[PDB]
Parts: structure tokens; sequence; C-alpha cells
């Protein structure tokens, strides 16, 4: 509910919210590759 | 050697290999060997 008003914190405000978008948009990126987790694959396949 | 009566009846016999595919069949035979796990082998990223 709290908003910085002067310039020195809108700053400290502007950087902070892109920080935290780029945590949380890596965040979800990777998430997928982890719960779609890649089955066991011992590495014989064939006789080939 | 400097003039042989076997160059020209191993010439013919060489075309014959690689029309046959052997010469294709033992290429495969001795270079293929582990498929050396690709870059592309990811498999988990945990974001650092
Ligand atoms: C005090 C803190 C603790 C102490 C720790 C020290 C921290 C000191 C901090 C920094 C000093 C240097 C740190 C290490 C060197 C990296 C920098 C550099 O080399 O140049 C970088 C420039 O990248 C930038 O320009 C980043 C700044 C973006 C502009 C921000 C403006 C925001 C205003 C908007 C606000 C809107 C508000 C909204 C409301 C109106 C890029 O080069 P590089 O790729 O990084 O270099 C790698 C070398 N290589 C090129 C060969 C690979
Ligand atoms: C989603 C909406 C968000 C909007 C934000 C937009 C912000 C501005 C966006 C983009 C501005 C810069 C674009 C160029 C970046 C390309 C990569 C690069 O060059 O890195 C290189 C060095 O690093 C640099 O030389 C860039 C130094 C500045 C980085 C900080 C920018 C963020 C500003 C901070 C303020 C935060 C926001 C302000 C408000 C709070 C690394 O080397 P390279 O990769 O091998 O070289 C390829 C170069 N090439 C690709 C150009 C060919």
């Amino acid at each position: 509910e709290l908003m910085p008003k002067a310039l020195s914190t809108r700053i400290v405000g502007g950087i902070w919210w892109f920080f935290t978008l780029i945590i949380i948009s890596s965040y979800t990126a990777n998430l997928a590759a982890f719960l779609t987790v890649e089955r066991m694959e011992s590495p014989i396949d064939s006789a080939d | 050697p400097m003039g042989s009566p076997y160059r020209d009846k191993i010439t013919i016999a060489i075309l014959q290999l690689q029309e046959e595919g052997k010469l294709h069949m033992m290429k495969e035979k001795w270079w293929r060997g582990n498929g050396c796990p690709e870059e592309e082998s990811k498999e988990a990223s945990a974001l650092g």
C-alpha cells in the first residue's frame, strides 16, 4: 500500500521492480523444465 | 610399385566395393564409436 513519492525513492522503487521482474520471470521459465522431469534414460536402448 | 600388374585389378575392385556400399559399411563399422553425448544434453539448469 506504500508508494514512493520523491524521485529520490522512485528509482529505488523503479530498479527493484525491474529486479523482481527478472527474478520471477527467470524462475517461472526455468521451473517448467524441472517439473517436466525428463525420465530415467540408462544409456542403452537397443542392440546397436 | 612403379608399374604393376595389380594396380588396375584393384582399381576396378575398389569401384566394386563402393558400388555395393561395402566401403561405406566398413566406414560405419570402425569410425562409428560411442555417440559422444552432445552439447544439447542439458537435462537440468539451476540458474546461477
Ligand atoms: C555499492 C554496491 C556494492 C559494491 C559492489 C560494486 C557495484 C558497482 C556497480 C557498478 C560498477 C561496475 C560493476 C562491474 C562492471 C560492470 C559494468 C560494465 O562493465 O559495463 C556494463 C554497462 O552496463 C550498464 O550500463 C548498467 C547500467 C544501466 C543503466 C541504469 C539506469 C537506470 C535508470 C532508470 C530508472 C527508472 C526509474 C523509474 C521512475 C521514473 C556492460 O559491460 P559488461 O558486459 O558488464 O562488462 C563485461 C566485460 N566484457 C565486456 C569483456 C564481457
Ligand atoms: C520488459 C520491459 C522492461 C524495459 C527495460 C528496458 C531497459 C533497457 C533495455 C535494453 C538496453 C540495452 C540493450 C542492449 C543489450 C544487449 C545485450 C548486451 O549487449 O550485453 C553485452 C554487454 O552488455 C551491454 O553492452 C549492455 C549494457 C546495458 C545493460 C543494462 C540495460 C538495462 C537498463 C537498466 C534500467 C532498468 C529498466 C529501467 C526502468 C526501471 C554482453 O555481450 P554480448 O551479449 O555478447 O554482445 C551482444 C550485443 N548485441 C546483442 C547488442 C549485439
